[PDB]
């Protein structure tokens, strides 16, 4: 049925109450919110006039702000609003958020790490190998050997063609592991690098 | 970018036209204000500004200009007052819609505000046309003569016309002066020149003095009822000079 | 229609519920809120007695505070309330906010950077060139040369007539670039200044 | 009219919902809240049973807490609750707030600065002269000369009778100017003290 | 009259909205919440079916948490939830909160300071002598002499029988005065100790 929507649309986003005009939701024709409120789909209300979307509404405010006017979130909210924009399929918001710093540097480094599609698998292998060694031996730290060559090892990072050096990958390893909360120190045992992860 | 701007410009132009035609707006105030605010932020104020000029010119030059031209002898003062009231109300609503323009866009260009712009457009186009100027001068002179001759006319209508003439200029008496006061001053001078000779021939010295005093009182009453208070003093001085010093 | 508004006006600002007196909204005659509630315009309600304004209501509290009395926002709210007052066209609030520190120093520095209307364009050129070089070469840092003269270069900042020296412009570049989240280092290669931006 | 209030009084403070007992509001007889809820004045409700006060309700919780029991703000809201108590004319709350530290030192220093009623005007002159010089010359910093004597200058602070020294007033100047967000450095140019304010 | 309560009890705590089961409130029989909801008293309802308690509802969530499970507040909320539990007369909560760190160390130090019932009076006396001296002389700092002995002086701390030395009392004085927001320095003028408090 072609559903008629009020000009002032009350919204319920996972228990969070927002109110916005119908023009704001239909501002971009190719989005989740436009297709949902285009009128070709039946939308369920929830014991009130509110229209229900089953998602977290903490960062829906920034999505509505962008739909009203080209307002971008602060840097600390770039990633959460980016996830919201991916869910709602708002292409312009995705572009403007990928041109902001928390994601811009990540894309730049993914340009380098894209040469190795096994990078995240090898990070995991490192983490659970260290965890298994520490638990089995009942130690605080686990030491594992990794081999990084640009052109007996637990984890090996193979060759790549770029201007980033070997030590730049080791910066990716330590920063990514540290971003996971781990305390990681690496030393060149002699190219074989030994990583010490301290659990406690 | 440009396509959305054109779409919301079509929206704003439809809203402005629909306001100018005196009907309930399909949209809301806040949506149109947001559209204008976004237009000004993105430095698209030039196109909105020119579109406002185009719509107001369509509603004045092409509508009320021809209305007053086609209603020269059919309630000319009444239709002019109706057009003035419609213009004032419409420009108040448009100025409400476009307040951010007033805050920044028209101020970096140093141009007068939207209401002042509408007043200037009104004066330039539908006050300063030669045909309507001569017709309004003739109508004002005829009304003044009828009041002097004893005929009773709508004093409130003449007061409304004087108020419109005073407000047509940008907070200045130049518009009212160059529009009516000079023809009014000349007509009053001619009437007083005739009346001075008439009273001198017909009436004695005391009787002539009484007639001059009555004429001055009538001029003061006419100024109070259906004329500007600021210009009353020069008219009274001219009447006294023509009636007494001649 | 000439609407009659209640003396106590229930307000709904983008899903946030505020309540204020009618005299508070009409306090400044030349304002969005005064013209909106002047009665000449039709105002939509939203399934309640609330009156709807489609904008973020997080910082509408400070706007209402300035309408009630002369209260001014704290430091971190100066910029957000300035943005709100721009929308609501509250001239006195805009003046008092421009007389506060976060915007006062910005006006003082715009007095200098206003000599050069190409400043922001050249900054965006710097960022885009650095990003393109880093992505194409697959590095972490991109080094680009700028030429700053008061009286082979990627981005050049032309002459200006002021008392701010060349080293003051480089402070503007580094501070503005760092405010964007970029990690910037500048050096005088020999007047050509080499700028290095580290993405990761 | 002799308005009758319920024993449990629902309150609406600028869109913020509070609920309290009548005896709590009428606890101190000479107070805005007591006179308002004394029954001698007509109080307007807002689309519900709640009574409306056009005031910010963020720190009304501490006012209600004090009315219920002799509780005090936790050293961060002393100034805001002080403003609220000033509005509501709660005398005991004002006394116990002025006996707390953020305002106690301020009264102690106002004892010294009360000797000079022109002090605030002179700070405003300092800031305005610095801003005018920086804008007109298009600089980052403006240097102005002040003359401070206890017993060709832009701003002069006249004599005073106290045990505070000249260097103590310069402490008042720098801290007050820094409290305005300015970056201020003072030097004894030789008694004329040169003040430099860095806008950016 | 014997009041009948719903199994799900809606609660209004000073304008804060809570909901809990009757079993949760009646979990400890000797408690404010049990006696109130025992059915022997009449409890008002605030126009919407809620049961009203004229008390701050900020930290009532932790009280409800302790009534539901044995959950204890985080480190920061120990003191506020302790204040709430004192009002609600929840004995086990008071025990477990006095057994937690912010109050445990305070009990240990009150063991020492319990030998001196005049301690807080003398701290106050120090504060107002400093304040009146600074105000009357119009100074920034007030210097007063205190005499501390284990076995012309403004404030004297008498003998005590414990293993804490004289210097440990001075730690209590400076920490307590600093916790009041004051800036305190002390030295042994020669046993008379001179305390200097800087107001600004």
């Amino acid at each position: 049925l072609p559903q008629e929507f009020p000009e002032v649309v009350p919204l319920n986003i996972g228990g969070a109450h927002f109110t916005t005009r119908l023009s704001t939701l239909r501002r971009y024709e190719d989005t989740m919110l436009a297709a949902m409120f285009s009128g070709r789909h039946y939308i369920p209300t929830d014991s009130e006039g509110r229209y229900f979307i089953d998602r977290d509404g903490t960062h829906f405010g920034d999505v509505l702000n962008f739909l009203r006017s080209g307002d971008l979130p602060p840097r600390e909210h770039v990633r959460a609003v980016y996830k919201e924009a991916q869910y709602y399929a708002i292409g312009p918001l995705l572009e403007q958020l990928e041109n902001m710093q928390p994601l811009k540097g990540e894309k730049v480094r993914q340009a380098f790490l894209g040469l190795m599609p096994y990078y995240k698998d090898h990070l995991e292998r490192i983490v659970e190998i260290a965890r298994l060694r520490a638990v089995q031996r009942k130690a605080r730290f686990a030491k594992l050997k990794v081999c990084v060559f640009k052109e007996e090892v637990d984890v090996s990072f193979g060759p790549w063609e770029a201007v980033a050096d070997v030590y730049d990958l080791l910066h990716c390893l330590v920063t990514d592991l540290s971003a996971q909360g781990l305390t990681v120190d690496h030393q060149c045992i002699g190219p074989i690098y030994e990583f010490k992860i301290t659990w406690w | 970018d440009e396509k959305y701007v054109n779409s919301i410009w079509d929206l704003l132009k439809n809203a402005i036209q629909e306001i100018q035609r005196k009907n309930n707006s399909g949209l809301s105030f806040e949506e149109l204000y947001r559209n204008a605010y976004t237009m000004v932020l993105h430095k698209h104020g030039e196109k909105l500004y020119t579109g406002l000029r185009e719509v107001v010119t369509e509603h004045l030059i092409n509508k009320v200009r021809e209305d007053v031209l086609n209603s020269l002898n059919n309630n000319f003062l009444q239709t002019l007052n109706q057009a003035w009231n419609d213009h004032q109300t419409a420009m108040v609503m448009i100025r409400d819609i476009l307040m951010y323009m007033d805050r920044v866009y028209v101020q970096q260009n140093n141009v007068e505000n939207v209401y002042n712009l509408g007043l200037i457009i009104f004066r330039d186009q539908v006050v300063r046309y030669g045909c309507i100027r001569d017709h309004l001068r003739q109508t004002l002179l005829d009304m003044i003569a009828r009041e002097r001759k004893g005929e009773v006319v709508d004093r409130g209508a003449i007061r409304n016309a004087c108020q419109m003439l005073m407000i047509l200029g940008l907070e200045g008496r130049s518009v009212y002066e160059e529009d009516f006061e000079a023809p009014f001053l000349e007509m009053s001078a001619e009437f007083f020149q005739m009346e001075s000779q008439k009273f001198l021939a017909e009436n004695s010295a005391s009787v002539y003095i009484k007639k001059v005093e009555a004429r001055i009182n009538e001029e003061i009453e006419r100024v109070m009822h259906c004329l500007d208070k600021s210009t009353e003093e020069p008219i009274v001085k001219v009447v006294e000079r023509e009636l007494i010093s001649k």
